[PDB]
RNA sequence: CGCAGAUAUCAGGAGGAACACCGGUGGCGAAGGCGGGUCUCUGGGCAGUAACUGACGCUGAGGAGCGAAAGCGUGGGGAGCGAACAGGAUUAGAUACCCUGGUAGUCCACGCCGUAAACGGUGGGUACUAGGUGUGGGUUUCCUUCCUUGGGAUCCGUGCCGUAGCUA
């Protein structure tokens, strides 16, 4: 299938504590189609170039899937429709 | 010691000077995304312009993926673009 | 798109042996698989004209090996066509 | 009322130039404009208009109790310096000075060409 | 336009076109022409091996298809710009250049027309025919540290100088 490389960046309101689970909550979906080989990168609370919303600092982080397109783009618009997403963005690891 | 050009005392130099560099590939470089704010921002202007490769010294397919992961960093705001 | 394992298809079907590549069979299987795929992108993008001009090349290239075989034997070019399905 | 500290937006261009007062937060305390000061049409873009504008906003915030003043310049001035150079003179001290320009990134289109 | 509280300034919100630096004798495309970013679908191009088929090639009357901007039709949308139009102003008079406002139109979808300084003003294709010169792409031996406009040699594409030769 597919590698790709999806950053994701939340409020601070939320915590470290539940940072990793709220991904995964979504990323099963992908997890039950292709036996998605994921290694997950979490690093927050670090201030922005510009505030969006009222926001210094975001929570980035670093969802390398290895999936397939349907389900990326899926993933996407999942996450955009979510409510605490400030931004995020899907960049293919693979040469396009 | 020696002359910039013409030092036929040494090997054909592995050198970088003032019309000549090759700034990524050769060294001081890990890896070419916006993720990694430090390795771009040396590429840029004080003020958050980018650079020329005609002063830096990159070929244009460096100097594309550079202004590339640039631009990408300004729309995750891990770099500043110049506003109010 | 044409992956090496359609490739690898056409050429062990279609193909002489299954070390040919230049002779006529294959090489308008391969242009008739790449034209129906290209057709059926066109259905859904119908401004692609960087595209159909590809397949009116690819299709020039197609007949001209048709009527090449033609001229070499005609048992061996209508067995094609009926092979393939093809009309012409 | 009356605050200590505040900034300065230096709006110069080609056929005036206004200088106003402001605290940091935004709001306005006292203007003064080079055809206010009493220049009329074309005679106030030469500096020396933007001298004796500069120089009465500056006494009005003087006048309010203003002793150090920022400075937010903007648009191409005959008077850029000039007005800076009046404003450090008649009774202030420039904390930071700024280009603050809007350029547009190659965004709504601009007029034609003229003769 | 304001004096009914403008311009200026500051927070928020609405909005719809164009993407500064990268970006240039610079890349892609048959040509027109193409640059905010990410994804998806697709096309041609160059190089290396040259395994493979064995002259299938070149052109092309007609014909079909493509084709800038303006203009046409139906719907939506319209911030800025802006023909026409209105007013001020210079003027011999100014239906014009200047200024202030501004409609269609420019914008998207889908059907049209089929024109341009659509210009390298050089139709296409193949080969021979001094070099020097930057610059882009991929191979590769030599000084090799072997990290390099290293240099050499070959292939393709590109701009300047220059003999023969040709030209009014």
């Amino acid at each position: 299938m597919r590698p790709y490389e999806i950053m994701v960046i939340l409020d601070p309101t939320l915590d470290e504590r539940t940072v990793a689970p709220s991904l995964e909550t979504f990323l099963n979906v992908i997890r039950k189609d292709g036996g998605t080989v994921d290694k997950v990168d979490i690093w927050g609370r670090r201030r922005l170039a510009y505030e969006i919303a009222k926001h210094a600092e975001g929570i980035y982080a670093v969802i390398d899937v290895k999936a397939e397109p349907a389900t990326v783009s899926e993933l996407d618009r999942q996450l955009n429709l979510n409510e605490s997403v400030l931004r995020t963005k899907v960049l293919r690891t693979d040469k396009h | 010691m020696m002359a910039v050009k013409k030092s036929r005392k040494r090997t054909a130099a592995t050198e970088l000077k003032k019309p000549r560099r090759n700034q990524l590939e050769a060294l001081g470089v890990t890896t070419i995304d916006y993720k990694d704010v430090a390795v771009l921002r040396t590429f840029l202007s004080e003020r958050g312009k980018i650079r020329s490769r005609h002063v830096t010294g990159l070929t244009p397919q460096q100097q594309r993926q550079v202004a590339t992961a640039i631009k990408n960093a300004r729309e995750m705001a891990l770099l500043p673009m110049a506003g109010p | 798109a044409l992956t090496a394992e359609q490739k690898k298809e056409i050429l062990g079907q279609y193909g002489l042996h299954d070390t040919d590549t230049g002779s006529p069979e294959a090489q308008v299987a391969l242009l008739t698989k790449r034209i129906q795929d290209l057709t059926e992108h066109l259905k859904v993008h119908k401004h692609d004209h960087h595209s159909r001009r590809g397949l009116l090349l690819l299709v020039g290239r197609r007949r001209r090996l048709l009527k090449y075989v033609a001229q070499v034997d005609v048992a061996r070019y209508r067995s094609l066509i009926e092979r393939l399905g093809l009309r012409r | 009322k009356n605050v200590p500290h505040g900034a300065a937006h230096i709006k110069s261009t080609f056929n005036n130039t206004i200088v106003s007062i402001t605290d940091p937060q935004g709001n306005v305390i006292a203007w003064a404009s080079s055809g206010h000061v009493g220049f009329k049409g074309s005679r106030k873009s030469t500096p020396f208009a933007a001298q004796l504008a500069a120089e009465n906003a500056a006494r009005k915030a003087q006048e309010h109790g203003v002793k150090k003043v920022d400075v937010f310049v903007k648009g191409p001035g005959s008077g850029r310096e000039t007005a800076i150079r009046s404003l450090q003179a008649a009774g202030l001290e420039v904390g930071t000075i700024s280009d603050v320009t809007p350029q547009p990134h190659n965004g709504c289109r601009p007029p034609k060409r003229r003769r």
